């Protein structure tokens, strides 16, 4: 499961994060809900609120974001949108 | 400064058939 | 098509007005990205910024609304969940 | 005030077989 | 005769979440 | 836009002038420094030298003044703090 | 967290004690109607009355104050305005 | 001598988005 980068406007370094915070929450949880949960309290954590996590195959989407804050890319099958507005 | 942006999924195309 | 509300924050009112904008942008647009694109530049016409909209089948997510400015829900098969983060 | 939401999606169950 | 006096604004606070 | 009395030390009346002053200054001016300017310059007019104007929302203060010539109110949502130091 | 001074008239000491007296302020205090209570108290102090202090973020003022006695700058963030009006 | 200052706050503008 190699990532493709669909969408940035984020750190180069943050992008990795992101992408890291992912693979990882594909490991532990198996339901969207809980994946996006899992990186969304991550960057929270990470950096500040407010983060949200979108995960599925099936969705697009209209949203608005911190400037430099944004990234969206499957992780092969699974598209993974996080963007904060905070 | 902020931005807005779409996301649609390219839902993998069903095999030829 | 009728709608299912699965979980709801949100004036009661303003619920309709998104159900509402919900079947009209389904009409107008096939794309999901549209159609999520249309009710979230709705909604920050009729109301303020800043709200995200996600459109699809298979999805799901991990989210921060403002208090009474969240709402999910299916439109027979497709699903709709609409925040505003503001 | 402001609160956090998990939202999966059901989807629907592939047809007996 | 002179006072002297604080003043603090209470900056609405963030709508609950 | 309603005016509270958060803190006086002022002729009842005087109280009511600047209430006033102040309601004008908002239909006037937008930027919060003009609108002291407006509320200052009137009331070393009406009452004699030397007054001073805050506006803003988000401030404190910790300042002198004659008896009976201090007063500090919202109107609406947006903080009004004027007082003499002659 | 360094200081920008954005308009003074005011010794050239003078300033600098003051940007001092605000640094030491902001660590004891959090609340902006202490810190400027701080400072306020400082200066009567050092240098006599009758001098009145304003902090925040969000304000602008309309002031007179006595020749060499008047400056305002942020220390980072947050604005500071003091004066005497004697 | 006295003289009279505005002063006014820069509140840092909002990141675009």
């Amino acid at each position: 499961r190699k990532a493709v980068i669909k969408n940035a406007d984020m750190s180069e370094e943050m992008q990795q994060d992101a992408v890291d915070c992912a693979t990882q929450a594909l490991e532990k949880y198996n339901i969207e809900k809980d994946i996006a949960a899992y990186i969304k309290k991550e960057f929270d954590k990470k950096y500040n609120p407010t983060w949200h996590c979108i995960v599925g195959r099936n969705f697009g989407s209209y949203v608005t974001h911190e400037t430099r804050h944004f990234i969206y890319f499957y992780l092969g099958q699974v598209a993974i949108l996080l963007f904060k507005s905070g | 400064l902020v931005y807005t942006k779409q996301t649609q999924t390219t839902p993998p195309k069903e095999t030829l058939v």
